């Protein structure tokens, strides 16, 4: 029992002979306007409306290409269309067990006031989409931007098939809810068959349209995939607000919904052979936004006066940087971080033997400019020249400490908001260590540019293309941005690295050496 | 030309007999687990790191307290406690013969013609595996064998 | 598993451990009379008056309190402290064991957490240096014994200092690892006459020679996460250990009572390696200054067993030879002990405890009050009797 420690002489104890010290470099960081961008691999969609008080007011839209679960389908003869229901589940959590069986759900990743209600309308689309297409002897893959929700929008056939004014809370005065539909069978022979529902979205669409559509059409047109889509090329999804009450908006998984057609055939019989009907069902899939490049994004922002003037190029300085950096998600802003500073003493850093301890970057959020507003929960940095993760995000493999948390993971990496006493943001942090360490320990490396953007989830690493690639520089470009930025509708203000920053807040990469003497 | 891969002592356990034909020696020493205390590769980036290469040096102390409570023909059985301390070393230069890994427990001897050499042990490791991270001690440890593991 | 807990250990070769077997060591370092079961590892020419073969072993459980003029902690440590074996051969004896010459043992923690920005140190110290002795005594008369040994040292000195700043995670352990080896030749002589009835004089000398050890200096910086550690260039630096001499005189009846000084001067050294280099520290002459003795009721004693029971005790003054802040470092202790003979043997179990305080709390440094617990094993066996009736 010898292996406890004490304080007891540590001043006899000679000095090492390594100096553990943190040096303090100036960066580079000004704004970059994101153009239209890539909307076709997106695994989560925005739709609804959603007004923030320091950026503005952004509309999303969706469109996506519709599907079959079995082609070449038997629907009967004499079909009559009973009910057509599109059914997309929410993202929802249970909060309290209820009595007599039943449960109560609250919805997640709704952005906005809780009361808010917009006008759905859902679309049949005339726009034939397509995952690739044929080119000069390659195949090259087809791409929908955030900025095409003209080319959707004009090329749409007939009204809304919402259009059961019956029930104003499915068109006109939407909202999502959270009930749990119970329903009841009595169908076990006489026994009731009490099965619940998680909230999901349903409306009844035009019976009459899918009773020609499906249950009244050519055979050839529902034979396969390809003839189907032609016919059925899609459903398109408009938001507008609500008459006298404000919008909100909404984050769905749109790969899990489906339109059920409900209708009564004539039966095999030749049994019978009398002119019975038996129920029958048909379900018309949406495609998955994943597995397939038909669904695009419709992301429209209005940007306010300061947001708008901020990533203006007008007011952009490239040389000594910008003291505001607004950094928004979907079709909004990035931030271009160059470590010249650092770039400038490599050489002397190098020659010195110093070994680094730890390097890190602290942005420091403007409290009185981003008040009022939803702060994002983590930003993410990486190579803007490769368009690839950074090294340490790869050396990084902590995970979130509370279970069943997977946004959370990475934390040594950094990106997570560090909220205060308020709850309100305060600084974010991310640490590149590895990506110093290697600048000084090879010499062949390059000192590549770096860029900051909001993110959703720290696992989608993937990138988006844009629409028309941006020149920052002579030969430097911004052709994209992460995938995770375009889902994440907010963003943040953070201070920039121009020399006119208070120290105390500007920001600088702050770098600890183990200086060896 | 470098010491022979052969012929090398291995630490801590129960302990067997020179069973094999290649040298080895396996070294009891009550209270860690077998082959504990053998010299691991430190070279990490060597693609072999962790793995116990053998050591050349080993020096073990022991001292017991025996007590018979049975010393007939048909069956002999003895109580012990012991005190034990011990170490392997990888090369001459690291040769430290005062710093060992120390233990204590007790144990309980039976011997039957029949039956063999029956042996149950439990000892306490004071201190830590190599090539821990914690200097924390081992604890406690159940040794049993069957012959004379010498 | 350190052998020592003293911070003062990081100068020089580390704390002198090895300060004779536990029969002796309870004396005080004292052993004037020539011992026909016991082994004076310190004197070669004992060996000469060994009558059995003697096999030793020995260990302690020490306690200390580090006291400063900041706070106290106690520390306690356990180790091994020596084997020897003893070979009567005629007129000639042969000896041969391991013993520990010194140790280098020190957990300090600096912890300055709780601050961001603040550098907290971890200093840890391991090691020492071992000896291995193989001495011959020849008997120039009964009573008058002269010897030889040659010691080699080996051992290796490793030093760790690990530094974290509160924010970062990364921190650094820069390690020193010394391996030094070499060795030395030892003299002695033991007198013993008859000034009055049944009351003898016995006197022994000792004389170590100077040795030169040779050290092998590797000291490397590592960083946490880094893979690729920086490394000094190899060094090698050469130590001088100082010559001892040894004297003692003592008065008394062989198995009765006896009553004895030592004198251990030592000469000049070289102890100071390239990691313990230091301005404020200086080295002197070691010096030691002992009174012991032993005192048995009635050895020949049938009624009681206590009266057979050797009762040891003894004082001691000791001058280490480092200078710290101006200061002489010096020890002073008091021994107390007692030998148990096994019935039907010569060999016996050894009991002591030693106490004392080195160094002091004046100019900044530390004093040290131990309380060490010995246990010693002496096992006696006669060999190499001819068998006759052929
Ligand atoms: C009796 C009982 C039986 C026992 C018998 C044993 C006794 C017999 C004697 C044995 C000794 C024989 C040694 C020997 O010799 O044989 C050795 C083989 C021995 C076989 C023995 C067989 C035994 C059989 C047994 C049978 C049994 C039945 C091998 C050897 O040899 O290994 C040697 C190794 N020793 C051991 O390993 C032993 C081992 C021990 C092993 C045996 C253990 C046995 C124990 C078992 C018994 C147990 C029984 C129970 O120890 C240890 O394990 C630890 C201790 C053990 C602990 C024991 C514990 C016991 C416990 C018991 C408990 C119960 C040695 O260490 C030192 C010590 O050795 C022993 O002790 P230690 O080791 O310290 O312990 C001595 N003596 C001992 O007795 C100790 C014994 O243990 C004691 C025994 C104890 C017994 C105990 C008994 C117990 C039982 C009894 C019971 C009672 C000690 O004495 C002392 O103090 C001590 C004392 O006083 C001595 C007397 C003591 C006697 C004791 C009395 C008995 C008492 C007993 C009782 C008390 C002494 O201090 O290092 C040497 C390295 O030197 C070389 C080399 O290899 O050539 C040359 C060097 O140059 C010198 C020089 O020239 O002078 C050296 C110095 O002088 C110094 O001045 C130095 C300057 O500092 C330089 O700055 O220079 C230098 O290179 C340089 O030299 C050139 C020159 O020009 C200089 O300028 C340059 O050329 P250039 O530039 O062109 O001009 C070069 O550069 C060119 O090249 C480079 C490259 O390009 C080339 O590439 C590569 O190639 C190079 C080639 O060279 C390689 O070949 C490499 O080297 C390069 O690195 C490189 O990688 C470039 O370089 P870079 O710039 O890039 O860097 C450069 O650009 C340029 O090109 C380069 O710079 C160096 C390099 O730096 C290394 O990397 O390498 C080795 O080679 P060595 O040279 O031959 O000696
Ligand atoms: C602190 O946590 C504590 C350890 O706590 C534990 O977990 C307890 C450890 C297990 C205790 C022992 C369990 C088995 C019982 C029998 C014990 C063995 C007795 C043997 C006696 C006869 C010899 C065979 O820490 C401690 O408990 C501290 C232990 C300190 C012990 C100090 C005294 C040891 C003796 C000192 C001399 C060295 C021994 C060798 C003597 C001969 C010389 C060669
Ligand atoms: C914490 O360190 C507690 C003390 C560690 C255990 C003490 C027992 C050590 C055993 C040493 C045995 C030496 C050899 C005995 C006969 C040769
Ligand atoms: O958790 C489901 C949903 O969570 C959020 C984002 O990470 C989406 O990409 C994902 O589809």
């Amino acid at each position: 029992c010898d292996k406890d420690f004490n304080a007891i002489g540590g001043d006899l104890i000679g000095d090492d002979h390594f100096g553990l010290e943190s040096e303090k470099y100036d960066v580079l960081s000004y704004n970059q306007e994101v153009t239209s961008v890539q909307s076709n691999v997106l695994p989560t969609s925005a739709l609804g409306i959603y007004s923030n008080p320091v950026f503005g007011e952004t509309t999303a839209n969706y469109v996506t290409q519709v599907a079959l679960v079995a082609y070449a389908p038997s629907i009967g003869e004499d079909p009559v269309i009973e009910s057509a229901v599109l059914s997309i589940p929410y993202f929802s959590h249970v909060t309290a067990n209820n009595t007599d069986g039943s449960h109560t759900y609250e919805l997640d990743s709704i952005y906005g006031p809780a009361n808010g209600k917009l006008k759905l309308s859902v679309y049949e689309s005339g726009y034939q989409m397509r995952s690739s297409f044929p080119s000069n002897g390659t195949e090259l893959p087809q791409y929908y931007y955030t900025s095409q929700n003209s080319t959707f929008d004009q090329a749409k056939v007939g009204t809304r098939l919402n259009d059961d004014l019956t029930k104003p809370f499915q068109n006109d005065q939407f909202f999502f809810s959270s009930e749990e539909y119970k329903t009841v069978t009595k169908d076990s022979n006489d026994k009731e068959t009490t099965t619940y529902t998680a909230p999901e979205m349903r409306l009844n669409l035009n019976s009459a349209f899918f009773q020609d559509k499906i249950l009244k059409a050519p055979a050839s047109k529902i034979a396969s995939t390809d003839v189907f889509q032609e016919y059925f090329r899609g459903l398109y999804f408009k938001v507008e607000k609500a008459d006298g009450s404000p919008s909100n908006m909404a984050l769905m998984d749109f790969s899990k919904g489906k339109i059920t057609i409900t209708y009564k055939a004539k039966t095999d019989i030749t049994t019978d052979a009398p002119e019975t009907t038996e129920e029958r069902t048909i379900v018309i899939n949406l495609v998955n936004p994943t597995s397939s490049g038909g669904t695009a994004n419709l992301l429209q922002d209005a940007k306010s006066a300061g947001y708008s003037g901020a990533i203006s190029s007008s007011n952009v300085n490239k040389t000594e940087g910008d003291e505001r950096l607004y950094i928004k998600g979907g079709q909004g802003s990035a931030a271009v971080i160059k470590l010249n500073d650092f770039a400038s003493k490599l050489d002397d850093i190098r020659a010195k033997n110093w070994k680094v301890n730890e390097a890190n970057l602290i942005f420091n959020i403007d409290s009185d400019l981003m008040t009022g507003a939803d702060e994002p929960k983590r930003v993410y940095l990486y190579d803007l020249t490769n368009n690839v993760p950074l090294a340490d995000y790869y050396a990084d493999q902590t995970t979130s400490l509370t279970v069943g948390d997977t946004k959370g993971a990475k934390y040594v990496f950094g990106g997570l908001i560090n909220l205060g006493d308020n709850k309100r943001g305060k600084t974010y942090k991310i640490r590149i260590t590895e990506y110093i360490r290697n600048l000084i320990k090879d010499k062949t490396a390059k000192n590549v540019n770096l860029g900051l953007v909001v993110t959703e989830s720290i696992g989608i690493t993937t990138s988006n293309f844009l629409e028309n690639r941006i020149v920052l520089q002579p030969n430097e470009y911004f052709s994209q941005v992460p995938r995770a930025s375009i889902m994440n509708p907010l963003g943040t203000i953070l201070y920039g690295g121009k020399a006119s920053v208070p120290d105390d807040k500007r920001l600088r990469l702050e770098v600890y050496y183990t200086k060896p003497n | 030309r470098g010491v022979v891969p052969f012929e090398r002592f291995y630490l801590g356990g129960d302990g067997m007999a020179n069973y094999s034909m290649d040298g080895r020696e396996t070294i009891q020493l009550r209270g860690y687990p077998n082959n504990s205390l053998t010299p691991i590769i430190e070279d990490r980036n060597s693609s072999r790191y962790g793995q116990q290469i053998g050591a050349t040096i080993y020096n073990k102390f022991s001292m017991e307290l025996r007590y018979p409570i049975t010393l007939k023909s048909s069956a002999s059985i003895y109580a012990l406690t012991f005190l034990e301390a011990g170490s392997s070393y990888p090369t001459f230069k690291d040769y430290n013969p005062f710093d060992l890994n120390r233990s204590a427990g007790a144990g309980l001897r039976v011997f039957m013609p029949a039956f063999g050499l029956l042996g149950i042990d439990f000892g306490y490791g004071f201190d830590a595996l190599p090539g821990s991270t914690t200097n924390k001690a081992n604890g406690w440890e159940t040794h049993f064998i069957i012959g004379q593991q010498f | 598993q350190q052998g020592t807990a003293s911070p003062y250990s990081f100068y020089g070769i580390g704390d002198i451990k090895f300060k004779g077997t536990l029969e002796y060591r309870s004396m005080a370092g004292v052993a004037v009379e020539q011992d026909s079961i016991h082994l004076n590892i310190e004197n070669p020419a004992s060996y000469a008056s060994l009558m059995q073969t003697t096999f030793t072993v020995g260990g302690t459980f020490g306690t200390s309190t580090l006291k400063s003029n900041t706070g106290s902690a106690k520390a306690q440590r356990t180790t091994f402290d020596y084997l020897a074996v003893g070979i009567p051969v005629g007129k000639f004896g042969v000896s041969f064991g391991l013993i520990p010459l010194s140790s280098v043992g020190y957990k300090i923690l600096d912890d300055n957490t709780a601050t961001e920005g603040a550098v907290s140190s971890q200093l840890s110290g391991k090691g020492g240096i071992n000896k291995v002795y193989f001495g011959v005594g020849y008997k120039i008369k009964p009573h008058w014994t002269i010897g030889a040994d040659v010691q080699y040292n080996f051992g290796k000195i490793t030093t760790t200092s690990i530094e974290q700043v509160t924010g970062v995670q990364n921190g650094t352990s820069e390690s020193n690892a010394s391996t030094l080896s070499g060795a030395n030749f030892d003299l002695g002589t033991m007198y013993q006459t008859k000034i009055y009835k049944k009351v003898n004089l016995f006197t022994s000398l000792s004389y170590t020679f100077s040795s030169n050890l040779n050290s092998e200096n590797v000291r490397e910086i590592n960083v946490s996460g880094d893979p690729d550690p920086y490394a000094y260039p190899a060094s090698t630096t050469k130590l001088k250990l100082p010559s001892r001499v040894i004297i003692g005189a003592g008065i008394g009846e062989s198995r009765k009572w006896l009553v004895g000084t030592t004198l251990a001067f030592q000469g000049e050294g070289q102890l100071t390696n390239y990691y313990n280099a230091m301005d404020n520290v200086r080295y002197e002459n070691y010096a030691k200054y002992a009174i012991g003795g032993y005192y048995i009721p009635n050895y020949t004693s049938f009624t009681s067993y206590l009266s057979r029971i050797t009762y040891r005790a003894g004082l001691k003054y000791e001058k280490i030879g480092l200078i710290v802040n101006n200061e002489s470092i010096k020890d002073v202790g008091m021994t107390l002990g007692a030998g148990i003979p096994i019935p039907g043997y010569f060999s016996n179990v050894n009991i002591g405890i030693e106490f004392g305080k080195k160094g002091t709390v004046s100019s900044n440094l530390v004093q040290e009050n131990y309380v060490n617990f010995s246990v010693g094993f002496s096992f006696n066996d006669k060999w190499f009797v001819k068998s006759k009736f052929n």
